[PDB]
């Protein structure tokens, strides 16, 4: 979905293997806040919210705590006490057509 | 979006994972496997996080 | 190649199609349907190109 | 003729231009009769690292 209508999915009551996200090399941005990125496997969490959207390349840096911009002000704002990771990858084949 | 646009103006798909750690029992746990319980002895334990 | 590299230094797959047309019978043609043979009339015609 | 190049050197795949691909890698004749089809492949030919 678009960034103004970003899609949130509730993940709970399952075993989460975060190693398959980490070892694969297609995610250009993998930035975790409040959690060490390599220590994702040993921790247990109560619930996980996965928010998915599509933004352009200079708007990726605004998906972070305490940042400003059009996406941060009007589209998607993260809290300053955010605990979790931002995983962004290029999708030029799937989301661009000529014209 | 066009495929000829520069990387500032290229599509990026973003998934933000936000974990909440309340006083509720933890349901999302990693792939670590449980061991047998050892009692009356000093151990180093990981009880559901 | 890295996905963070700019479009000047991003991978592009290139296929170069070279058609040669000699004094030879044509083997590569389009899917245009062959009509019925109508003779003894003034017609535009296309016989194998 | 299929191959993979970078973006700035796509313009070298044409009759009558110069560059490293034109001189040392792939040269097109000046009497070329055919097409050149180039598309971005950042998802398939780029790896993080």
């Amino acid at each position: 979905a678009s960034v103004y209508a970003w899609n949130r999915k509730r993940i709970s009551n399952c075993v989460a293997d975060y190693s398959v996200l980490y070892n694969s090399a297609s995610f250009s941005t993998f930035k975790c806040y409040g959690v060490s990125p390599t220590k994702l496997n040993d921790l247990c969490f109560t619930n996980v919210y996965a928010d998915s959207f599509v933004i352009r390349g200079d708007e990726v840096r605004q998906i972070a705590p305490g940042q400003t911009g059009k996406i941060a002000d009007y589209n998607y704002k993260l809290p300053d006490d955010f605990t979790g990771c931002v995983i962004a990858w290029n999708s030029n084949n799937l989301d661009s057509k000529v014209g | 979006f066009q495929p000829t646009n520069g990387v500032g103006y290229q599509p990026y798909r973003v998934v933000v994972l936000s974990f909440e750690l309340l006083h509720a029992p933890a349901t999302v746990c990693g792939p670590k496997k449980s061991t047998n319980l050892v009692k009356n002895k000093c151990v180093n334990f990981n009880f559901n996080g």
